[PDB]
């Protein structure tokens, strides 16, 4: 009976400016599904983070970024 | 007695005769801000108006100087209470000179210290591939700390009486701002980030930039230097022409000193 | 002014002794710091086609 | 035995005055408000 | 060496300053010629440019 | 710093003023500081005006001491205590005067 | 909320993280009016009754015992007032539970709000953009300048997070009687947390300067109650 | 004179530009205000360019052109040889430049708004609206050499200031025994030397991202917008500090002569006028409390904000005992200065609620600000500047200026321009945000009411040329009959009338005791001092 | 006469005090030039001429990667990243001139839109 | 034949204060390469006496207009500023003493008379 | 014998001061007292009513 | 001795005095009054008090008999002439706005009322 749920506190990111927290959660997701996707549950987590706080004009940038290999964080941790 | 004395000032400080050089460097930079936002969206066509704009610009303030030279030991009003005023002026003059690079400092410790989320979480940002120190950049400084260290015995050897010895050391300091000028003019044209690849091809190209850019008027400063001890200007109690330019020559490798050591050293 | 001190003498402008009254020289200073930004309301209005 | 009265003489129209000229310096929206409200 | 030959000169003189060397001549008779050229074209350019005609 | 040391610091000074301008000075600042004085300062400030032989320098010195005087009554028991000096010289008050 | 015409104070109050605002702008200027009531008399004893006054008291400079005073004593009142600021400072940055994320991005001339939490029945982040509505196409009755067409609904007795950004020029964000203000800086992007705790319309207004049409945005919020937003939002 | 060194003469060169610039600052004052008077674009067509060309055209003009260059320059240059009994500046010719490199400036600011763009900016003139992405033309480019020009022109007007009064004071003179006018022009030339290359990196840096593409501020790249947000505003409050100080001069000096009594603790005075220098530069975040800084940021920024009441309430308290011993004069120059001591009051309590940057997020960008700073600009640099003027000009022109028309000029200055800025502060309070050409139909009460008070204030301007008229125009008669007055001490009590004659001017500074006007050599022998 | 006595007394004591002070001018810039004289020719040029040419030894191999680059064509460039040519307001002075100066072998500027 | 002085004694204005020639091969020892202006205070300096007066003014005694202050001058105008007779009594008042009219010292009340050379 | 009259300013801003603190103290007790509980108490009124 | 004609109410008499009397008038006065007092004329008396302590030259008020009645009446001779130049610029204007003629405020109350705008304070809108 309380339907509305969604990222918490996490406490490495406490100040108002949360410009990696959206950055970091991503790195993680697509560090997740290529470095050993141990199931597609245990890191969604990170795509229920991303997937909120991020605008969907950012989402589709660093898709277009991963896409033509110009990304600029690491996410090929092999 | 008081009939000699009563016909020449009763105060040390110089009253200068009206000339129209600060209305003629004031119609300079007029046309030099008119002719430069016009001509960057286009509206000219050519870059000619700029090169001229400038080149009246630098005319008529070597003619600026040219009046101060005829006023300091051709009318001679320099006394002890005036050239305390001129090393005084020029010592607030280079503070803000100083401080001119406070701004070019913050721009990379803001752009260092949180590092952005367009770019990498690193820096410099990859694919950029930065200036080594261990290389042309320390002969950059040798060079220059030398260079510190070879006016100030030129200095010295003009106060004790000989001009062979002390032009000797000026000549070779003149060359160590035209060495520095080319050695860094080498380092920029066989870099790999232009003016415009994101932040750290931008922070760093302007931090130098402005001081590859006072070299060539510490270089210029030294070589009016050169021209009036070998013409006989500069005695061995009253040179402030050059006591000025030593204060120049040491600010400018401290502040070099800290470009080597953040945008060299702690960068990479 | 360099020589010549004095009551009017010290004033770029000329007061006295005028060949023309002198409230036209000093009322048109004024209105011509004051009508400045309305010819830069005109021809920005102008240019944009509304009149 | 006299000297509170002869403040007293003077302080007391010098409170009400200043009440009189800083409800006009701070008051007067008050006035503007009460007329137009249309 | 020539200095004080340039103090009899520049003393004693009462002309302007930026005129009392003998080799003033064919230094301000130039520059007064390329200083009116540059200071009016940027200014000629301004209203053309205003209306909005570039090259 | 003191009172008693107020009077024989104006007392002194009336005695040396030998001229109009060292009169109304000494006489101004008499009047500056914060306390009004005892009438025996006051009284040499009345006879310093023979010294230099002007009236109308004594009569404004009866005109400052009703403005500086802080109660109606204190005027009439400085008035009153000057019973002679006044009436030996032979100023009068402003008010009498009626100018 | 609305504004008033010929108003003095604020909007009315619909989040407790703007009823300590009201709570400590109305202490503060407790003490901005006894400080101005000493200067405002003071200003007026001197000048009445010192334009009369003809012997200049000249003989007092120092002061030593009132020089210490009107140095501790302004130290006094804004230690007084730091410490109702100190508090509400950090408690409204209590960001620590969160119920719904709403994003906010500024397409230099309108607002673009999108609810990406999957919580609905569809499958997508549901998102809109809002315009105001123009003067010609107008309906009587709406509020000019005030009203858009599509505006974003929120729960309420619900806490609320909100991440704030653009993709052009720097716009704020501003809702006065929620009390939220965040720039918008298009490199990053803020957040401010603030529950409503009556439903209603809020109206806001673009803060920052985006160049031409930088009044031709607000921020319509209309809260709703939790049974009517879950049929809003499984709707559109 | 055209080019000449004469430091004095170039002080009424700069006072010809105030008085001028100050017209085209008030009639862009004039547009904006009437626009403003009713819902609906009035007379402006629909065209909101060129409502955000005059707001950054009259904030410019009025800080960069009419404050800072009679405050520094035309009361600076005249007074800072004379009070210290220097013959002139110390340097003469960059004395001049600093001159003439305005209006370059001027010229280069109003071709910034004949070009087809307009500069839309307002005077912050942030990084990404300015950038050529938005503002495509070369509208704003002329708009920053123009603040590159009045940066060079305070720049080398604070190095010829400092200069000066360090060794061209005369004999006695040490700095201690110094005027309070001396003393805050020599605090201001610090700050105009420890701030202005802080401006001329940052409007060169985005300057390059325009014309060179470099982006330090663009955000494709990494150029953070909130970098010129800081590097502009670490220049912005030492220049708005900059524009009061030597309000705090001039107001020191006016209440001291029209009341006789010396400054009530000088020494205690002059380290609180130099506490507010050294403390401006250690806060620049309360402009920018909500961009998004961290908790512990905003709580050190609302602390040493609130520090700056401490030394300003210092000088307000120091006025108020100057003022109450003694005797008081009520001429024109002392109805600018007791005014000045309250609405740069009211003005002051309304930046102590706004330095809070817990109440900053209710007020920032609103006309709860707007309110606020024309109560200490319009209020507290423009009263100061009035008052300079009808205290000094007697003895600088030597002709005086019909005293009771002055009464009216400032009475319709004091109810006026109070009815525009009072309102102002009902509008932020209630929500009206800033730099908007038009409302929302529930502001149309204050914007009607603070419209009509922006007549009132031009009609005084006016009223003030008519004044500056008939100074010059039979000024010479208006000391010989009953218009004016003559002496601005009169006699003590016990003070003859025929011994005031003799020694007249009881002055304690040198500047009236000169002749008026005085000579183009006003000292050829060194004054001595105790 | 009238207004002409003299100028003022003689302190005969400041000159050899103040001169004697201007001999140790000579006598301090003998010694400081010569302690200057041997860390400049004998210091810090040992610096300079051991370095130069340990500096010219990384110029005729790092100029030789410049002809490495160039050998090969490599139209198969790396795809420079979103910030690696800004190119708002292309510039003025020349046709498509990234800087003011650049060589054209490592500021190739390969545009792949595809 | 001009002449250069050589001695703070002979000057007789600006045409004999060139100084002599200056030797080829060496430095100009600032006694043959001055000018004029700072010629005259280098002479000054040779000998003991400082060309240009700083000395605060006489305050140790008040001075009636019996027994004036005198302050020498080369003018008509010499501003005096009188701080006190201690130099630290009252405030400073600032007086222009011309010749045949002293000023009087409204505050502390000393004479000045001009003396004027 | 005219007792030592003294100190008629030192009473003028001890009685000053203090009629500045109490002309400013209850021109702020309005406000505080009249005012900004006559807002806090139209909310807790209203409040009042929306758990019912 | 000297004349009661010479210095009877010298009040008005001072001024419009020409000058080579008016410092003439006390060259006979301060020799008078080397002599001990109370023997002096009562006018003459009165009138040394207005040379040295009148309303005259210096010791004038910084605003005449005729000046603190001229000062309100220019003040509010440019208040009712500044508001008589506001009312010409704004008939000469723009057109009004569409919504503001009081029509919509009768009932975009009944917007504000039907989602409970303003519980307290008030929420009336109705300007015209
Ligand atoms: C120098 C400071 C200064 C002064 C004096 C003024 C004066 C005035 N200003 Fe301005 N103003 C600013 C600085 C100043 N302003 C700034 C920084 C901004 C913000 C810009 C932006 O938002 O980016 C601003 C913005 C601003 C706005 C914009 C609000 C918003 O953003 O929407 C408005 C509109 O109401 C306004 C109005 C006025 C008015 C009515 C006056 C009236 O006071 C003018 C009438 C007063 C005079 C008649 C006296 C001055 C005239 C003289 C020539 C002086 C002569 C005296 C001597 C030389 C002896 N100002
Ligand atoms: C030039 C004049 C001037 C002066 C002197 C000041 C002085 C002060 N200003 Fe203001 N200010 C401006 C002009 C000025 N300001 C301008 C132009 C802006 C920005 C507009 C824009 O962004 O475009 C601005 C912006 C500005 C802001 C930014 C708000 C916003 O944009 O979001 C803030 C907030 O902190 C602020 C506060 C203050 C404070 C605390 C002082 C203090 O120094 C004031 C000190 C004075 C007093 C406090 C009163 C005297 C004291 C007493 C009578 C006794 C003591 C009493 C107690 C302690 C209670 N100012
Ligand atoms: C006053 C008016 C404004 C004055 C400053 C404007 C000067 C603008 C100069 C811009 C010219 C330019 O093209 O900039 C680039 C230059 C050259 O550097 P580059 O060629 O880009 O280096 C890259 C090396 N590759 C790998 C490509 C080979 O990079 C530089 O060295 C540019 C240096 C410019 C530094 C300017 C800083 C000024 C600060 C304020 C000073 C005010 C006085
Ligand atoms: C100090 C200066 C005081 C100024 C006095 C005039 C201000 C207005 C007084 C009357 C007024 O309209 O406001 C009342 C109180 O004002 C105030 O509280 C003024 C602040 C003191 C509130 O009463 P209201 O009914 O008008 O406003 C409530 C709407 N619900
Ligand atoms: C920034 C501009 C430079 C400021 C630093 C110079 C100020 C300190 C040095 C100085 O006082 O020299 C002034 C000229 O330098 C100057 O300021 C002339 C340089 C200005 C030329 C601008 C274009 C440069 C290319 C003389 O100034 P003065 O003539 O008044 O002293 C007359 C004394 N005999
Ligand atoms: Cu978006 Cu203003
Ligand atoms: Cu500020
Ligand atoms: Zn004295």
């Amino acid at each position: 009976n309380s339907p509305l749920h969604t990222v918490g506190f996490d406490a490495r990111f406490p100040q108002q400016n949360q410009t990696k927290h959206c950055w970091q959660s991503y790195v993680d997701y697509h560090k997740c599904v290529n470095m050993k996707g141990e199931d597609f549950a245990p890191c969604k987590v990170f795509w229920k983070t991303y997937n909120a706080l991020c605008p969907l004009d950012w989402i589709e940038k660093w898709d277009d970024q991963r896409e033509k290999g110009i990304f600029a964080g690491d996410i090929n941790s092999d | 007695t008081h009939l000699e004395r009563s016909r020449h000032q009763q105060h040390p400080f110089h009253m200068v005769m009206p000339s129209p050089w600060p209305i003629v460097v004031s119609f300079a930079l007029l046309s030099l801000a008119l002719s430069t936002a016009l001509t960057m969206h286009g509206y000219i066509g050519n870059m000619n108006m700029v090169y001229l704009a400038l080149f009246v610009l630098l005319t008529s303030s070597i003619l600026w100087f040219r009046d101060i030279v005829a006023e300091a030991t051709y009318l001679g009003d320099h006394t002890m209470a005036v050239r305390k005023g001129i090393n005084l002026g020029f010592l607030m003059f280079v503070l803000s000179e100083v401080l001119i690079f406070a701004g070019l400092f913050w721009a990379y410790f803001h752009s260092a210290m949180s590092p952005d989320v367009t770019l990498g979480a690193c820096w410099p940002p990859v694919g950029i591939e930065a200036v080594q120190p261990t290389e042309l950049p320390l002969l950059n400084t040798i060079i220059l700390l030398s260079s510190g260290a070879t006016v100030t015995y030129s200095h010295h050897a003009l106060i004790a009486g000989n001009r062979n010895k002390a032009l000797s050391g000026l000549l070779i300091t003149f060359w160590l701002i035209v060495i520095f000028v080319t050695c860094q003019y080498i380092e920029y044209t066989n870099a790999a980030f232009t003016i415009s690849d994101g932040v750290y091809g931008s922070v760093f190209y302007a931090g130098t930039g402005l001081h590859f850019l006072h070299m060539v008027m510490l270089a210029a400063m030294l070589g009016v230097n050169y021209w009036r001890m070998r013409n006989y200007h500069l005695t061995a109690g009253h040179h402030v022409g050059y006591e000025t330019t030593i204060i120049y020559t040491h600010v400018l490798d401290v502040i070099w000193l800290f470009l080597y050591v953040v945008f060299y050293w702690w960068g990479v | 002014v360099h020589f010549k001190d004095g009551v009017y003498e010290n004033i770029p402008f000329k007061v006295k002794g005028r060949k023309t009254p002198y409230a036209l020289s000093h009322f048109g200073f004024f209105a011509i710091g004051f009508a400045v930004p309305f010819v830069a309301c005109y021809v920005q209005l102008k240019k944009s086609g509304a009149f | 035995e006299s000297w509170v009265i002869t403040e007293g003489r003077r302080l007391i129209p010098e409170i009400f005055q200043w009440s009189a000229v800083l409800s006009v310096c701070l008051g007067w929206p008050g006035a503007v408000y009460f007329f137009s409200k249309a | 060496n020539k200095v004080i030959q340039l103090q009899k000169i520049f003393q004693s003189s009462t002309k302007p300053l930026w005129w009392r060397h003998p080799r003033s001549a064919l230094y301000l008779y130039p520059f007064y010629a390329i200083f009116a050229v540059a200071v009016v074209t940027p200014l000629l350019y301004i209203p053309n440019a205003i209306r909005g005609i570039k090259a | 710093e003191t009172f008693e040391e107020f009077t024989a610091r104006y007392e002194k000074e009336f005695d040396e003023a030998y001229d109009l301008f060292e009169v109304q000075r000494v006489l101004n600042n008499c009047f500056s500081y914060d306390l009004v004085p005892a009438p025996a300062v006051i009284e040499k400030a009345l006879r310093a005006a023979r010294r230099v032989n002007d009236l109308p320098t004594a009569i404004r010195v009866f005109e400052a001491l009703k403005y500086k005087v802080e109660n109606e009554d204190q005027y009439k028991a400085y008035l009153d205590e000057l019973k002679d000096v006044r009436q030996e010289l032979g100023v009068p008050l402003k008010e009498e005067l009626f100018p | 909320d609305v504004p008033t015409p010929y108003a003095c104070y604020f909007q009315d109050s619909a989040t407790p993280n703007q009823e300590g605002i009201l709570e400590l702008h109305d202490n503060i200027m407790f003490y901005l009016l006894v400080i101005l009531g000493l200067v405002s008399w003071m200003l007026y004893t001197i000048v009445m009754t010192y334009s009369k006054n003809p012997i200049a008291y000249k003989y007092i400079k120092h002061g030593q015992t009132i020089e210490v005073i009107w140095t501790i004593f302004p130290a006094v009142i804004l230690l007084i007032i730091a410490f109702p600021s100190f508090i509400l400072l950090y408690l409204c940055d209590e960001v620590i539970s969160p119920a719904m994320t709403i994003k906010a991005i500024g397409y230099q001339w309108y607002w673009k709000y999108e609810y990406s939490d999957f919580i609905n029945d569809s499958g997508e982040t549901v998102e809109f953009e809002s315009y105001v509505i123009p003067d010609e196409l107008l309906e009587e009755g709406q509020l000019r300048l005030l009203d858009t067409d599509t505006s974003m609904v929120v729960p309420v007795d619900t806490h609320i997070r909100f991440v704030v950004t653009a993709a052009d020029v720097i716009h704020d964000f501003a809702i006065p009687s929620l009390g939220i203000k965040v720039d918008a800086t298009p490199g990053r992007l803020n957040q401010v947390s603030a529950l409503i705790q009556r439903e209603g319309v809020f109206y806001g207004a673009c803060s920052e300067l985006c160049g031409t049409g930088h009044a031709n945005m607000p921020i319509k919020i209309e809260a709703v109650s939790l049974p009517k937003f879950l049929e809003w939002l499984n709707e559109q | 004179w055209l080019y000449s060194t004469n430091a004095k003469d170039i002080a009424v060169l700069y006072f010809m530009l105030a008085i001028f610039s100050g017209m085209a600052g008030t009639a862009m004052s004039l547009i904006i205000r009437l626009e403003l008077a009713a819902p609906g674009s009035q007379y402006l067509h629909g065209n909101s360019q060129l409502f955000n060309v005059l707001v950054v055209g009259h904030a410019v003009l009025m800080i960069f052109f009419l404050v800072m260059p009679a405050l520094i320059g035309g009361f600076g240059n005249y007074l800072l040889p004379l009070m210290i009994g220097a013959t002139d500046t110390a340097f003469p010719r960059i004395n001049n430049i600093a001159f003439w490199v305005l209006p370059m400036g001027l010229v280069c600011l109003v071709t910034s708004t004949l070009v087809e763009s307009g500069a839309g900016t307002g005077w912050t003139v942030y990084p990404p609206l300015s950038s050529i992405q938005a503002h495509s033309g070369p509208s704003v480019d002329l708009a920053i050499f123009a603040l590159h020009l009045t940066s060079i022109s305070s720049l080398l007007g604070a190095i010829n200031f400092i200069v000066t009064t360090l060794n061209m004071r005369t004999n006695g003179m040490t700095m201690h025994k110094l005027p309070l006018f001396v003393w805050s022009i020599f605090i201001t030339a610090f700050l105009l030397l420890l701030s202005l290359p802080v401006l001329s990196a940052g409007i060169t840096m985005l300057l390059l991202d325009r014309n060179f593409n470099t982006s330090f501020f663009e955000v494709s790249g990494g150029g953070d917008p909130i970098l010129y947000e800081h590097l502009f505003w670490f220049f912005g409050h030492p220049e708005v500090y900059i524009l009061i100080i030597p309000g705090f001069g001039i107001i020191s000096h006016v209440v001291s002569t029209y009341s006789k009594k010396p400054v009530f603790g000088e020494i205690s005075m002059v380290y609180a006028m130099a506490s507010i220098g050294l403390l401006g530069f250690l806060v620049w975040s309360h402009h920018m409390y909500i961009v998004g800084l961290d908790a512990d940021t905003r709580a050190y920024f609302t602390s040493a904000t609130m520090i700056i009441a401490i030394p300003t309430g210092i000088k307000i308290f120091s006025w108020l005992a100057t003022i109450h011993g003694g005797s008081i004069r009520l001429a024109t120059p002392m109805l600018y200065a007791i005014a000045f001591l309250f609405l740069f009051t009211m003005g002051g309590l309304t930046g102590v609620a706004l330095a809070n940057a817990s109440l900053d997020v209710a007020f920032h960008d609103t006309y709860y600000v707007v309110g606020h700073f024309h109560y200490v600009l319009s209020m507290g640099a423009i009263f100061s500047l009035f008052a300079g003027y009808y205290y000094w000009s007697p003895q600088i022109l030597g002709l005086n200026y019909n005293e009771k028309l002055a009464q009216i000029q400032f009475w319709l200055i004091f109810i006026g321009a109070n009815v525009i800025f009072f309102p102002m502060h009902f509008l932020g309070i209630n929500g009206m945000p800033r730099r908007i050409p038009d409302y929302p139909d529930a502001f149309a009460g204050w914007n009607y009411v603070a419209s009509i008070g922006s007549f009132i204030a031009t009609l005084s301007l006016f009223l003030f040329i008519y004044i500056l008229y008939d100074q010059l125009v039979n000024g010479l008669n208006n000391k010989v009959n009953n218009k004016s007055v003559i002496y601005n001490k009169a006699p003590d009590f016990v003070e003859s009338n025929t011994i005031f004659n003799l020694n007249t001017v009881k002055s304690s500074s040198i500047e009236f005791l000169l002749t008026s006007p005085p000579a183009v050599h006003s000292f050829n022998t060194p004054a001595v001092q105790s | 006469n009238a207004l002409k006595p003299a100028f003022g007394p003689p302190d005969k004591v400041a000159a050899q005090k103040f001169k004697e002070s201007l001999m140790a001018t000579e006598k301090h810039a003998k010694d400081t030039s010569n302690m200057w004289v041997k860390i400049s020719v004998w210091v810090a040029l040992p610096a300079i001429a051991l370095t130069a040419v340990n500096t010219y030894f990384v110029e005729k191999e790092h100029a030789e990667h410049r002809e490495h680059l160039k050998h090969v064509p490599d139209s198969e460039w790396p795809r420079d990243y979103e910030f690696m040519n800004i190119r708002s307001k292309p510039f003025f002075w020349g046709d498509g001139d990234k800087t003011l100066f650049w060589n054209p072998v490592v500021n190739r500027h390969i545009e792949h839109d595809d | 034949v001009v002449k250069t002085a050589q001695n703070l004694a002979e000057v007789n204005g600006p045409e004999t204060l060139i100084g002599p020639g200056a030797k080829e091969g060496t430095v100009p020892t600032d006694l043959d390469q001055e000018t004029g202006l700072a010629r005259l205070e280098l002479l000054g300096k040779l000998e003991g006496i400082d060309v240009f007066d700083t000395k605060p003014l006489d305050s140790s005694r008040k001075g009636t207009m019996k027994d004036p202050i005198i302050i020498e001058s080369y003018d008509d105008y010499r501003y005096v500023g009188c701080t006190g007779s201690p130099a630290g009594s009252h405030t400073i008042m600032w007086l222009k003493p011309t010749v045949n009219e002293v000023a009087r010292c409204w505050e502390c009340g000393s004479v000045y008379k001009l003396n004027p050379v | 014998t005219i007792a030592p009259i003294t100190g008629t300013i030192k009473r003028r801003v001890i009685m000053d001061i203090v009629l500045g603190f109490s002309l400013g103290g209850v021109m702020a007790s309005y406000w505080w007292w009249g005012f900004h509980m006559d807002k806090i108490n139209k909310r807790e009124k209203f409040y009042a009513e929306l758990a019912e | 001795a000297l004349s009661n004609a010479a210095v009877m109410d010298l009040q008005s008499r001072w001024e419009n005095m020409p000058s080579t009397e008016q410092q003439d008038i006390v060259s006979k006065l301060s020799e008078r009054q080397k002599l001990p007092w109370a023997q002096l004329t009562e006018p003459e008396k009165q009138a040394v008090w207005y040379i040295s302590y009148g309303e005259w030259g210096p010791r004038r008020p910084v605003l005449n008999k005729g000046d603190s009645s001229f000062i309100a009446k220019g003040v509010a001779a440019g208040l009712l002439f500044s508001v008589g130049l506001f009312a010409v610029v704004r008939m000469a204007g723009g057109q009004d706005a569409k919504t503001m003629n009081k029509e919509w405020q009768l009932k975009s109350d009944e917007y504000l009322k039907s989602k409970n705008a303003n519980p307290w304070g008030g929420y009336s809108q109705v300007q015209s």
